[PDB]
RNA sequence: UGUCCUACGCCGGCAGGCGCGGGUAACCCGUUGAACCCCAUUCGUGAUGGGGAUCGGGGAUUGCAAUUAUUCCCC
């Protein structure tokens, strides 16, 4: 079957992802768009987004992969 | 990103199916007669933002995308990037949309019968062109 | 049915 | 009929540079480089042979090899035999068909239908 | 106070010229801009809207890197992979036109000096406001 | 009071001009940590990072670099450092420090001293 | 003191294996900057031993025919690779890396032996550093089928494959390829 | 490689025009300013912006001649 990811959020997506997603160990675009069913581009938005608050750490940006920490 | 209310999942936008959770400038594509590059160009002359999805926006500037769309040399679109630029019948640098297309490509079929040439004969063969 | 002036060699075309 | 927002009878009354003006741009090109000899005579024929008809009838058909000849606005009307290598095929030039050379009329080639293959 | 433009990041460097320019407000614009292409090897409208300033400050740089350019050495600058459907590849320079009226508005703010050898070299006020920017850009470096 | 050297990798060569200095390596007027393949990065730095600041107190090495790509290049730049680092022991300073630098450098990378003979087969 | 990337220790780093503690090479005098050094290895017989096993990882994973010559592509994979497993792990990862070599190497193969005609191979002993090539190749190729047609990355999915052959478990491809190997080579004997 | 190779200015969205120079050549084109690659940006597993066939309109050269699309350009 095909894949149909959300391109923007919901309640319930927005929750998963201020409270499950800081707490992930690896926190990877690809990751988030994997275990919740978002597009790259709207999961990569919401780790900016995380980035900017504060609650996740980065560990290296690049073209292509871009990897995340969670806060201790 | 955060939640809209006011999102359309569905577009109709002339006669054809616009996808509404699409990136604008490539949901525009979607229509024939419309490619991507003058789609890019609607939107840079329409001041709208790039980087908005097709059902994030509101209706009145959705009409004014279709204004421009509509009357593309009216809106400072110069006299090359259009569809059609001197027609056979009436000379205007006009582009076409979706269904006028079909009708355009078509009247040109008609007339190349009309004309009995080589082209035309070929396309009534069902052969090719070039 | 064939036009009026047309030949035999682009008549195959018709 | 209309031609580039342009009917027939303006058309012939037109300037010849405003004609390198409302074609396509081969046809331009070609207007600028200016007619060759032979394009010449076989308008000037064509012109004598319109003339020399009676009114109700349609004109002699002239013969020709030209199929590099671009239709003009003053051809409309008359009947042309254009070569296609072996045989002549007589037309009538349309309003429609100016922006055209005349080659594209006459069939160079048969087109195929295909035999059952041999030994291959 | 010694630094110069060479031993700071290239693309940094760029980007606060670019800025620069902007805020300066001062350059000459054409109003082509939001409709353009940038080469005939090229697919799309470049995706930044003030790129015209971008692409001004790089020439800049490049005046003040290689003198004795003109718009033809700018154009094979910024040329590239002309992807020629299913033939295959090939190069192709950029945009005549864009170069010409990138050079022609540098030169008009007094930072581009058209020259005796043939093409063009900078200006020594070009040069100083440069060697600022490089500046700018090293203390918002080796203090960040 | 100045010595010049060149390594050679590929079609890319780069000459490198020793002399009594302040502690400068500039490779074509930009500093070592300003060139272009920031993944190759490491390569470059190797001949300072295996020998120290210490042993490079007193140099200024000037790199002048011409041909090849860039990772060719890179390889004949790192290689004219530590060739010029050699040919300024031996010349201006004692012979067993000269040794000792060689040992380690051939004991890390033994291109980094001798070149590679193989280049573009007809 | 040496550290791969500028930050990978490799004191660290314990081979358990007794068989490949010759032929994995990353321990101390092996243990290089970069993963690229662009040396020959295939001068001559057996020099891809005295080769760093991150280098020869690198140098597999550029295999493929659109990415045939690429380099730096390959080891910035590498890298992030690691940097995802010390993430998940907090253990070394080149120590995890050379679990996932041990790991995934087979042991037996059913080989040809008689005339063309007779399909009854009989199963043979592998050599070591073919064990390594082999465990190495497997690796990548999980890599490569993990990461074809998703949202996943090559580094990520690279390094999700090496530690499944770290650990052990039959989520690897590397690990069920060296057991459907293993198994027949059980069979023919 | 080169007496058509072309530098440089101007007019050009783009092919290109217009002006002016150098090179019968380790001299000028030409530090041959290449592409991959690298560095950031947007896209997010779908016939998708991958892929570009096939087609519809223009414009520009080349040439005695481009109609059976010379070739290039833009939609």
């Amino acid at each position: 079957d095909k894949l149909n990811n959300l391109v923007l959020f919901d309640k319930a997506t927005y929750d998963k992802l201020c409270k499950e997603v800081p707490n992930y160990k690896l926190i990877t675009p690809a990751v988030v768009s994997e275990r919740l069913k978002i597009r790259g581009s709207l999961a990569r938005a919401a780790l900016q987004e995380l980035l900017s608050k504060g609650l996740i750490k980065l560990v290296s940006k690049h073209r292509a992969q871009v990897i995340y920490t969670r806060n201790t | 990103l955060v939640i809209p209310e006011k999102f359309q999942h569905i577009l109709r936008v002339l006669n054809t199916n616009i996808d509404g959770r699409r990136k604008i400038a490539f949901a525009i594509t979607a229509i024939k007669g419309v490619g991507r590059r003058y789609a890019h160009v609607v939107l840079r002359k329409a001041d709208i933002d790039l980087t908005k999805r097709a059902g994030e926006l509101t209706e009145d500037e959705v009409e004014r995308v279709i204004t421009i769309m509509q009357n593309p040399r009216q809106y400072k679109i110069p006299d090359w990037f259009l569809n059609r630029q001197k027609d056979v019948k009436d000379g205007k640098y006009s582009q076409v949309l979706a269904n006028g297309l079909d009708n355009k490509l078509r009247e040109d079929l008609e007339r190349l019968k009309k004309i009995r040439a080589h082209r035309g004969l070929r396309h009534f063969w069902g052969l090719r062109v070039r | 049915k064939v036009p009026k002036g047309t030949s035999s060699y682009q008549a195959e075309w018709i | 009929f209309t031609y580039r927002g342009v009917d027939l009878d303006q058309l012939l009354d037109m300037s010849y540079e405003q004609l390198m003006q409302l074609y396509s741009a081969r046809q331009r090109r070609r207007l600028n480089r200016g007619l060759r000899r032979k394009q010449h005579s076989l308008l000037k024929r064509l012109r004598k042979a319109k003339k020399e008809a009676p009114p109700m009838e349609k004109p002699e058909v002239v013969k020709t090899h030209l199929r590099d000849m671009i239709i003009l606005p003053e051809m409309v009307g008359s009947m042309v035999g254009v070569y296609n290598g072996k045989t002549f095929n007589q037309v009538e030039i349309k309003p429609e068909m100016i922006g055209h050379y005349l080659g594209e009329f006459s069939i160079t080639y048969k087109p195929v239908k295909h035999g059952r293959p041999g030994i291959g | 106070p010694g630094v110069t433009v060479k031993d700071v990041n290239q693309q940094e460097f760029v980007r606060a010229l670019a800025a620069f320019l902007k805020k300066s407000g001062k350059l000459k614009v054409p109003e082509w801009v939001d409709t353009v292409k940038l080469a005939k090897h090229k697919e799309l409208a470049p995706y930044d809207e003030n790129w015209f300033y971008t692409r001004a400050a790089s020439t800049a740089r490049h005046l003040y890197l290689r003198g004795g350019a003109g718009v033809g050495s700018m154009t094979k600058i910024y040329g590239g992979r002309q992807r020629n459907g299913v033939m295959p590849s090939h190069f192709s320079r950029g945009s005549k036109s864009v170069a010409r009226r990138v050079l022609q508005a540098l030169e008009g703010l007094k930072m581009v000096e058209k020259d005796q050898d043939g093409g063009r070299k900078l200006t020594p006020q070009g040069q100083r406001d440069l060697d600022r920017i490089a500046g700018q850009v090293a203390a918002a470096n080796k203090k960040h | 009071q100045s010595v010049q050297v060149f390594g050679r990798k590929k079609t890319a060569t780069a000459v490198a001009h020793c002399k009594r200095g302040n502690g400068l390596i500039k490779v074509n007027g930009r500093p070592l940590e300003m060139i272009e393949p920031r993944t190759l990065q490491y390569k470059l730095l190797e001949p300072v990072l295996l020998l120290g600041k210490e042993r490079f107190a007193g140099v200024d090495i000037r790199v002048r670099v011409k041909g090849g790509g860039h990772v060719a290049q890179i390889y004949a730049i790192r290689q004219s450092i530590s060739k010029a680092l050699v040919a300024y022991y031996q010349k201006y300073v004692d012979e067993a420090s000269k040794k000792e630098i060689k040992d380690i450098l051939i004991q890390y990378d033994r291109t980094l001293l001798v070149a590679d003979p193989r280049r573009c087969e007809s | 003191d040496i550290k791969l990337f500028g930050k990978w220790s490799t004191d660290d780093v314990q081979i358990n294996d007794i068989s490949l503690q010759d032929y994995i090479a990353v321990k101390e005098k092996y243990a290089k900057y970069l993963p690229h050094s662009a040396g020959r290895y295939a001068a001559k017989r057996f020099r891809k031993a005295q080769c760093p096993i991150v280098e020869r990882l690198t140098n597999s994973m550029m295999m493929h025919g659109r990415n045939n010559g690429k380099k730096l592509m390959t080891v910035r994979i590498v890298k992030h690779a690691f940097e995802i497993i010390h993430l998940l792990t907090g253990e070394n990862p080149l120590q995890v890396l050379v679990n996932a070599i041990i790991n995934s190497g087979p042991r037996e193969d059913s080989t040809r032996i008689g005339r063309a005609g007779t399909v009854r191979r009989q199963a043979v002993d592998v050599s070591p550093l073919r064990r390594v090539n082999q465990a190495i190749w497997l690796l990548c190729t999980g890599a490569r089928e993990a990461a074809f047609r998703n949202i996943k990355t090559i580094a990520e999915c690279l390094a999700d494959e090496l530690i499944n052959a770290a650990k052990g478990s039959s989520n690897s491809y590397a690990i069920k390829k060296k057991d459907e190997l293993e198994r027949v080579a059980k069979s023919n004997r």
